[PDB]
């Protein structure tokens, strides 16, 4: 029975066991559990040994007559045996034997009671037993995923039962330096991602990597290894802070050097803000295949998207200095030329946008106010390309209408409809650098960092034109030049670029919008790869913030960009620190709230903690409410984690704008502006529903402004959600007017969400990255933050240059193809086996040159699994030319 | 007291204190091995008090303090260290000969000038102070 | 406090339109003890009604969905009534009869809304 | 399992931080709020006069008056004057009133139907989509049909012409086609309406012509919108009484239907769906197309097409990979979906009996022979035929 | 997928009983729909309240 | 409307105090009927004093 002197007499029965698989248990329920406990001698504890052999069949059996009325509150109690009735870490050999039946016993408390609550309870008094059973341990993994016997219930059991090891929660020294890393990695991929982030270090990593590079040949094919390390990195942004997660993404670009599997490397590098790192790459590409093949097309298309090198796009240095070298290898003339630039997607968009005709417009309205807006929108909407470049060439109709700072943002627009392409122009940026009037040239000079993209060959000089007026004390002309060169190169820094902009001349209190153009470039530049290790080019952010307190708008603009010095790689954060250090100002301590929230971006760990909270708003004092507001809206997280975590994020944001909203009247203008631009870059969940149901909330809270934040993230598929958004705006902007200024940024609303009809998937993202950190996101954040209610705004907001592609040309292993391939498409997922954004092959298809459509429709599979054919590119309908191994070649149509 | 002064004062403590709590529920970083810097935070926030009781001999009785244990002289001239209704008790209490004016006869009950003690000096006494003619 | 229809506290006193619907028809209540003997017979009664109410997990388990329609046929004087009452006093859900009539629908007082 | 649980965690973790930061706003945090706004509502709630007598708002006059109904039995023609303008008063909404002279004092509160609150039932499918696959052509064209016009105006614009305005379910019950409804209306996020056809007739008379107008009507005003009719064969196959069965019945709410789709009525984007089991006891004129557009029909399970439809099922239960679907094909082939629902619950009803607390291939086999003969069973047998 | 709804449905569960009580405590927080070109209309208003001919009642 | 069911208790609780006595019913034949409509006023009425009969006659 359960009572005495049947397991604490050496005269005992192995009786118990005979009940408990269909009558009542009592030989896990409590017999082991009371014997345990029992006294302290550990000659009962020697008796429970004996019973284990009749309990292992005993197990199986009771799985298949399985009763879960008896599982449920019987199991619980055996908690109590194993670890606290033995201690576990004075007495190995005791619960390294119990184990053996028993270990899969617990596991069906932690199968049944699926939830999350549950699975870390149960963790803790695993990762301990676990760990003191070690070698034995192996054992017990290999019996489930055999299967125990075939039942429904063994499916569900083994990818719990893997887990336990894993935990590592509460761990003790005694047998914990081992690696497990091994025989759990090829079985089963949902275990894996756990143990680094709870190591939060360099050797959980160091060992995945090590294993990692022998799969390549030995476990399967290079492609499928590739595609177990992209789950791993992307659920690992949390229970793990920013400086030692940066730290795991330089070990796992050891892997991708070794593999011909190269995109993911370039993805991480954009975090770090390294040059080095596509240096090195180029020559590892090299060397590892003498062919051209998969490893050298997969680099290409990666870094084209955009890097560091300045503040946003893909720099023309590195691929110019390279190509002495690549220029000799010579695999093409015209492979090689295209390939390495953006300039496949460019030439396809350029002729099918001409047969369509996109004229990228805004109203055909003159002489007013109300077309100052008009002017910008025809460079917002043509931020993907256009060809409003023929009416433009005479510049009646924006430019001499325009005057101000509206003359200027203006006058980018003509260069903006010219970025992505292959010629910067040859009359309308050309000779608009030679067109009388500083308010055009200083603002076609804006135009002159946007035409050079991703592109390597910088079609228009942008660097030349500024080099010349930087050196010139006329202030326009600076403002302008610079933009262009943060804009022009990517987010860090030059060496020929960095010592140009040292001198200052710029503006330090100023009311204008355009003075803060400045900031953004020179805190970049600071930090380096490694940092500089210049002390010269921290002092210039200084100089600026030290003067302004006399413009609360300026006075914002500086701590964001002490802000972007801290971007970047660990080991990077510690060495521009004593540069740092020797001034002190008073400035800092209230910048130092939003600078921490944009350097502790890339993990939530850090990042979630200080964000909506308010630590430094009691707003009674200035200083407390220059950065804390922005802090709030949490602008910065969604990207940064995995797209489970963004799911929530939907339903926290739109009961956020509320709170901020009536808890502060100025960090509601401030705030709500934010919670636009955090929608299109996070890309929180659902899209049909959500810019309807938001445009009817918004007319409640205060600004006409929120209204043009707002349609940034209406954009997504482009003809999809957006023409929805615009005519339930427009009713409401056609309901009530008065005054020019409303009316104006209602233009701003309606026309700024369009690129419609035939004309591609453009939003916030590159397509592949999903772990990218903030650079691109400057430019319309800044212009989030300050006073909208100035025509000057925008310049900074006329380019969120961004492309995501609605090509599905893959390229074959030695095909190359550029005929386009179906897809299927699926909102949900059913597993988290799927977290690189594959989802299964049937769902709804979606077609070939046919509208990409983001969130509720975001992830994206090539539907061609049953004719085996596998991207190494990942699909989303990226900005990258995919690339493919093919086993079987392109799909046509099909019906449904 | 007054009202006005404690309301704004009030809600800019009171603001903070709650916004602590908030933090102190939120971990994740109970896994880190952080030496890189840029974080270096606990990322959690809370606050506390603790107070002693205390405060001598409050009142004898449940009734007013009257008469209490410790001997004092009071200086004449004095209401911001004054004389009581509860004090007539307390004059006496083995009155010294360095007070040059001590009883001579019984006591004045509440208020009035006491007896007193034939005065030999006036090192004690002080001279006269009236503000009678400087208020107008 | 009807000198301006204003609130004046939460009534503690909240009728239950279940409650009465199983009192006006009548139900005397029964337990396993007057059919006794005829144990097949209670434990299968036991079995649809008292796990799936109680725990849901169960089923979860078993796999088929908690119980829609369970169909209890068969001519009364066997006392089938009986054990039906005895399972849903103990698992506190109230037995509200209907003896094939609309009668004691009076939310429209017609079948086809007495669904929903 | 592990590498979610991180992710989990911390969501839920982010929305106890969101709840508990709305304390301290309420509280103790105000700026524009202050002790300002407290004696704004006492000194607005002296002047308008509590108790406020409610009143549905029908239109606004601009001149200073509204035609207001008093909710009390009788109405009155009030005037708009006191905290509110006659923009900021909307339709079809319960507004309040002085009440000791009735004066619009305005719209704080907004008036929902009663017809809609029994109907309505909330959008969302227990079979997740891409997993009630098996006639996975089929599923895709409902997506098309009703959810696509609404979604994606692009297509539409460039087709030209009028944007379709139904779909039809119909075939053999079990092809899920109730689980379709619900995804489309989840997507768009359209208010689903659900009434079951045998509402349509009821004991009292016209009720039928009557239910199904509103519905609509009120479709249009709460649109976008999906209607859900479920399973219309009730109108022939039930009756009360003569009147209830019988041809003016049936005429009624089929005539009813023909004017409100594309009649003189008409219906904007809003989309009907029905639900069918037969199309016998449906009219040509209702399976008509440009008041139903595409009809999907779905066919009985083809061998191939089973073993998804099963797989369904064993979703919803305990996953399967112990059972032979092949079993399954052999033993009954071109029968319903239905069949294969048939064949799970038998099986989790002898687990049920001893108390096995799971379902296994074991109980799927030993039921599976009982079920096909009971299949032809279920039709009468007779004394022996 | 019977392990994986689960954990899904737990999540949700705890999030969205969190929600009410915001929603519910939020409100529009003491304010006054009608805003400032109402409040001259408010003393109009109260002349009504004392005359007889207001309000008027529909009939036909 | 509610004045029906009311009737029916008003008789129970008078024949009760006035023992000895019998309630006799004739025709039942309209007190209960087969079919309530009740989207009437008068037919909801019908069906409330049908539902009060038994409920009283339980006691009796």
């Amino acid at each position: 029975m359960e009572e005495g002197g049947r397991d604490k007499t050496p005269v005992q029965s192995q009786q118990p066991s005979a009940t408990a698989p269909s009558g009542a248990d009592e030989k896990s329920s409590g017999k082991e559990r009371r014997d345990a406990g029992e006294k302290d001698k550990e000659q009962e504890l020697s008796e429970e040994d004996k019973q284990l052999q009749d309990e292992l069949e005993m197990l199986v059996e009771r799985l298949g007559e399985k009763d879960t009325s008896l599982y449920r509150p019987a199991l619980e109690e055996l908690r109590r045996q194993i670890r606290s009735s033995t201690t576990s870490m004075t007495s190995v050999p005791k619960p390294l034997k119990f184990l053996r039946p028993h270990y899969g016993k617990l596991k069906e408390i932690y199968e049944n009671m699926a939830p999350g609550e549950n699975k870390c309870f149960a963790a803790d008094i695993i990762s301990v037993l676990a760990m003191t059973m070690s070698g034995e341990r192996e054992c017990l993994k290999y019996r489930l995923v055999g299967s125990q016997e075939e039942l429904a219930s063994w499916g569900h059991e083994y990818v719990r039962h893997l887990a336990g090891e894993v935990a590592k929660e509460w761990q003790e020294l005694d047998d914990a330096e081992k690696a497990q890393r091994e025989p759990l990695l090829t079985l089963v991929k949902e275990i894996v991602p756990y143990n680094m982030a709870h190591n939060a270090e360099h050797e959980a990593c160091d060992l995945l990597m090590e294993i990692e590079q022998v799969d390549m040949l030995e476990k399967d094919i290079d492609e499928n290894a590739y595609s177990k390390v992209c789950l791993y990195l992307t659920s690992c942004v949390n229970y793990v802070p920013e400086p030692e997660n940066s730290a795991l993404l330089r070990c796992a670009l050891g892997v991708f050097r070794k593999f011909s599997r190269f995109p993911e490397a370039l993805r991480l590098a954009l975090m770090l803000n390294d040059m080095e790192l596509v240096e090195d790459i180029f020559t590892s590409c090299k060397d590892v295949v003498v062919q051209k093949q998969m490893a050298f097309m997969l680099g290409r298309h990666g870094v084209f998207l955009e890097l560091s090198e300045d503040v946003e796009e893909y720099e023309d240095l590195t691929e110019i200095m390279s190509n002495v070298q690549l220029n000799s290898n010579f695999l093409a003339l015209a492979r090689e030329l295209d390939i390495m630039e953006p300039k496949v997607p460019d030439d396809i968009y350029k002729t099918h946008l001409e047969n369509n005709r996109f004229g990228g417009s805004g109203s055909q309205v003159d002489s007013a106010r109300m077309n100052l807006a008009s002017s910008f929108v025809n460079g917002f909407v043509n931020a993907a390309f256009g060809q409003d470049k023929l009416l433009t060439d005479d510049g009646n109709k924006w430019l001499y209408k325009n005057k101000d700072h509206g003359m200027l943002s203006a006058a980018a627009s003509l260069g903006m409809i010219l970025l992505w392409d292959v010629d910067g122009g040859l009359t309308q940026i050309d000779k608009y650098l030679y067109s009388s009037e500083d308010y055009i040239k200083s603002g076609a000079l804006l135009a002159c960092g946007i035409v050079n993209s991703g592109v390597r060959n910088e079609c228009d000089p942008a660097l030349a034109l500024l080099s010349d007026y930087v050196l010139h004390n006329s202030n326009t002309m600076r403002l302008g030049s610079i933009f262009g060169l943060g804009l022009a190169y990517a987010g860090s820094n030059r060496e020929d670029v960095l010592t140009l902009l040292l001198p200052v001349m710029g503006d330090s209190k100023s009311s204008m919008e355009v003075a803060g153009v400045t900031a953004l470039a020179c805190g970049m530049i600071a930090v380096g790869s490694c940092n500089g290790d210049v002390t010269s080019t921290i002092l210039q952010t200084i100089m600026e913030k030290s003067e302004t307190e006399l413009k609360d708008t300026y006075a914002r603009w500086l701590p964001l960009g002490l802000g972007l010095n801290h971007l970047g790689k660990g080991e990077a954060i510690e060495a521009i620190l004593a540069a740092l250090e020797v001034v002190s100002e008073p400035f800092r301590s209230f910048a130092n709230t939003l600078v921490d929230v944009c350097a502790y971006a890339g993990s939530g760990n850090v990042l979630k903690v200080q964000q909506l909270l308010h630590i430094c708003s009691e707003h009674f004092d200035s200083k407390e409410k220059e950065e804390d507001k922005d802090k709030k809206e949490k602008k910065d997280k969604d990207k940064k984690e995995a797209p489970a975590d963004m799911g929530a994020h939907q339903g926290v944001a739109v009961l956020g704008i509320a709170l901020i909203a009536m808890g502060e009247e100025i960090g509601a203008e401030m705030a709500l502006r934010t919670f636009g631009h955090l929608l299109r870059y996070g890309e929180p969940t659902l899209r049909r529903a959500v810019p309807l149901a938001l445009a009817l909330i918004s007319v409640s809270n205060p600004r006409l402004n929120i209204l043009d934040t707002l349609s940034k993230f209406s954009h997504d598929a482009d003809p999809e959600v957006s023409y929805n958004s615009i005519f339930a705006m427009g009713m409401v902007g056609s309901g009530t007017n008065n005054a020019r200024l409303a009316a104006m940024l209602r233009q701003l609303a309606q026309y700024h969400a369009k690129d419609p009809n035939n004309l591609f998937m453009v939003r916030l993202a590159q397509g592949l990255t999903h772990l990218g950190k903030g650079t691109l996101t400057l430019c319309p954040y800044h212009s989030d933050r300050q006073l909208m209610s100035q025509v000057a705004v925008a310049g900074l907001l006329t380019v969120l240059v961004s492309f995501l592609d609605v090509r599905n040309i893959i390229l074959g292993k030695s095909h190359y193809v550029l005929y386009g391939l179906v897809a299927a498409m699926q909102p949900r997922m059913l597993v988290t086996f799927d977290e690189e954004l594959r989802p299964l092959p049937v769902s709804v298809r979606v077609g070939q040159a046919v509208d990409v459509v983001g969130q509720a429709g975001k992830p994206k599979t090539i539907t061609g699994f049953q004719t085996h054919t596998t991207p190494v590119l990942l699909a989303h309908g990226e900005r990258a030319e995919l690339a493919t191994e093919e086993f079987l070649p392109v799909t046509p149509i099909l019906e449904g | 007291e007054v009202p006005k002064e404690k309301e704004k004062e009030k809600v800019s403590t009171a603001v903070l204190s709650i916004t602590a709590k908030a933090k102190k529920k939120e971990k994740e970083k109970e896994k880190k091995e952080e030496e890189k810097m840029e974080v270096d935070e606990a990322e959690k926030k809370e606050e506390k008090e603790k107070k002693k009781e205390p405060e001598p001999n409050f009142q004898l009785l449940d009734n007013p303090a009257r008469v209490m244990p410790a001997q004092l002289k009071v200086l004449s001239m004095t209401e911001t260290c004054r004389y009581q209704p509860f004090k007539p008790l307390s004059i006496g209490g083995i009155i010294i000969l360095k007070d040059t004016s001590e009883d001579i006869e019984e006591l004045v009950e509440p208020v009035a000038a006491h007896g007193p003690k034939i005065e030999e000096e006036e090192q004690e006494p002080e001279p006269p102070e009236p503000f009678e003619y400087i208020d107008d | 406090r009807n000198d301006s229809y204003t609130l004046h506290k939460i009534l503690p006193n909240k009728v239950d339109p279940l409650v009465s619907l199983m009192m006006v028809e009548k139900v005397p209540d029964s337990t396993y003890e007057m059919i006794g003997g005829l144990d097949k017979q209670i434990k299968e009664i036991k079995e649809v009604i008292e796990l799936p109410v109680k725990h849901p997990e169960l089923f979860e388990a078993l796999g088929i969905a908690q119980p829609k329609g369970v169909l209890l046929y068969g001519p009364p004087g066997t006392g089938k009534t009986l054990l039906a009452r005895a399972v849903a006093h103990h698992t506190d859900c109230t037995f509200i009869r209907v003896s094939g009539s609309e009668l004691v629908q009076k939310f429209i007082g017609e079948g086809a809304r007495m669904v929903r | 399992t592990q590498c979610r649980l991180k992710l989990l965690k911390l969501e839920r973790i982010k929305d106890y931080l969101l709840m508990e930061e709305e304390f301290i706003r309420n509280q103790e945090q105000m700026k524009p709020l202050e002790e300002k706004q407290e004696e704004e509502r006492s000194k607005v709630d002296d002047l308008r006069g509590t108790p406020m007598s409610v009143g549905t708002l029908e239109e606004i006059i601009d001149d200073n008056h509204a035609i207001v109904s008093t909710s009390v039995g009788s109405e009155h023609y009030v005037s708009i004057l006191s905290f509110v303008d006659k923009d900021l008063l909307e339709p079809g909404c319960s507004v309040l009133l002085n009440h000791k002279v009735h004066a619009v004092i305005g719209v704080l509160m907004d008036d929902t139907d009663p017809l809609v609150t029994v109907m309505k039932v909330e959008k969302a499918p227990q079979e997740t989509y891409a997993d009630i696959g098996g006639l996975d052509n089929q599923i895709q064209e409902i997506k098309e049909s009703v959810e696509l016009p609404l979604t994606h105006p692009e297509y539409y614009e460039e087709m030209g012409i009028k944007p379709p305005k139904g779909v039809i379910l119909y075939g053999p019950p079990g092809t899920g086609k109730t689980l379709l409804a619900k995804a489309v209306a989840n997507q768009t996020s359209a208010t689903f309406l659900r009434v079951v056809g045998s509402e349509l007739i009821q004991k009292y008379l016209g009720d039928g012509p009557k239910l199904v107008r509103e519905l609509f009507r009120v479709a249009e005003e709460h649109a976008p919108s999906i209607v859900f009719i479920d399973e219309i064969d009730a109108i022939g196959t039930k009756r009360y009484d003569s009147n209830s069965g019988g041809e003016r019945e049936i005429q009624r709410t089929m005539l009813e239907l023909l004017n409100q789709l594309d009649g003189f009525d008409s219906r904007g984007d809003v989309k009907v769906i029905m639900a069918t089991n037969r199309i016998e006891t449906l009219d040509p004129a209702l399976i008509r197309p440009g008041r139903i557009d595409r009809k999907i029909e779905f066919p009985l399970p083809d061998e191939k097409t089973k073993k998804r439809i099963f797989q369904i099922h064993t979703s919803r239960m305990t996953l399967a990979d112990d059972v032979t679907l092949d079993d399954l094909i052999m033993a009954k082939d071109d029968l319903s979906g239905a069949d294969i629902k048939a064949i799970c619950t038998e099986a989790g009803l002898m687990a049920l009996r001893e108390r096995r607390m799971k379902v296994t291939n074991e109980d799927f086999k030993k039921s599976k022979e009982n079920v096909l003969y009971k299949k032809q069973e279920g039709t009468p047998e007779g004394l022996y035929l | 997928q019977s392990t994986y709804s689960r954990q899904i449905k737990q999540v949700e569960d705890d999030i969205q009983q969190l929600l009410k009580k915001i929603n519910e405590l939020t409100g529009i927080k003491e304010s006054d729909t009608g805003l400032a070109p109402p409040a001259l209309w408010d003393l109009a208003a109260d002349k009504q309240t004392l005359q007889s001919e207001q309000p008027l009642q529909v009939a036909r | 409307l509610g004045e029906g069911p009311r009737m029916v208790r008003d008789v129970f609780r008078l024949a009760k105090e006035n023992a000895p006595a019998i309630i006799f019913i004739d025709e039942i034949d309209a007190i209960a009927t087969k079919r309530f409509d009740a989207q009437t006023g008068a037919d909801r009425e019908v069906q409330r004093i049908l539902l009060e009969l038994l409920n009283q006659m339980d006691g009796f």
